[PDB]
Parts: structure tokens; sequence; C-alpha cells
């Protein structure tokens, strides 16, 4: 079922629970998905690949 | 204080009940560190609250 | 904090009691119960590397 359950489902799922008990998450404990933008590839990574 | 023979004391039911329920709402909102905390219905202004 | 430093917000920028939950008569120890429910929150964030 991961292939629904990615990212942004877990990013609400997660708020909605700290958003129960803890309320701001948005701006002190978890970057909000408009910014969450993808990491680059390590050097590691590359190299291993080509 | 009816008569001098008659001993006239008094006893203190409403005072030792009204210590009593003093006693009690001073326990429940006057104990905290604080008196109250607003909470937000969104993010939006979840940082205005605190 | 993230610059440190008094922002002027002007008041009148502030929500409305609508928006606005209000509770009183906290515990004393709120904090401790909302740590452990951060720290809670914190083992199962890392736990998911989502």
């Amino acid at each position: 079922l991961a292939p629904l359950f990615g990212l942004e489902q877990d990013r609400y799922m997660t708020a909605q629970i700290f958003e129960l008990m803890g309320i701001k998450d948005t701006h002190k404990y978890l970057l909000p998905l408009e910014q969450y933008q993808p990491p680059e590839p390590s050097p590691m990574e590359i190299l291993q690949l080509e | 204080p009816v008569t001098a023979g008659s001993s006239s004391w008094v006893d203190r039911t409403v005072w030792e009940s009204v210590n009593g329920t003093l006693q009690d709402i001073i326990n429940v909102f006057c104990s905290g560190d604080e008196a109250v905390t607003f909470v937000a219905d969104n993010q939006q202004d979840s940082d205005a609250a605190d | 904090q993230t610059p440190r430093g008094m922002i002027q917000v002007n008041p009148k920028q502030l929500p409305a009691r609508h928006n606005l939950q209000v509770v009183v008569a906290i515990s004393p120890n709120e904090k401790a119960e909302r740590a452990q429910k951060l720290i809670s929150l914190k083992q199962l964030i890392a736990a998911d590397a989502q």
C-alpha cells in the first residue's frame, strides 16, 4: 500500500496527530510540503552509478 | 447573643463551608503555572496564540 | 527568535475569537506531559524515513 502512502499523505497524517496534541507544527517541527524539495544525489551515489 | 444565662455560643457552618469550596476553586484555577492558554483551529494562526 | 528581536505586531492583525478555543485550569505540570508527547512524536517521526 506504500504506493499511495507516499510523502504528502504521511505529512498530513503526522500533522493531524500533532495538531491534536502539539498544534503549530508547520514552522518549528515539520518542514512544509511546499518547500520539502527532493535531495540532490551524493558524490558516493553518482560515482557508483558511473 | 440572646440572654446572659443562655451561653449563646454560635456554630460556624457557612464559614467552614465557604473556606471549603474556596479551597477547591483556588486549587483548580490559581494552581497552575499559568491561568489560560489560547489554541487555534489552523496552523495559519497557531503562531499567534502563543 | 528567528532574527531574535521584538516584531511590533500590529495587534489589529490578530485573529478573532471565532477561530480561537480557550482553555482554563491547566495542570501545573503540563510542561512535562507536553515534553513526553514530543519525545514520543520524535521517536515516531524518526521511525519513518519517508
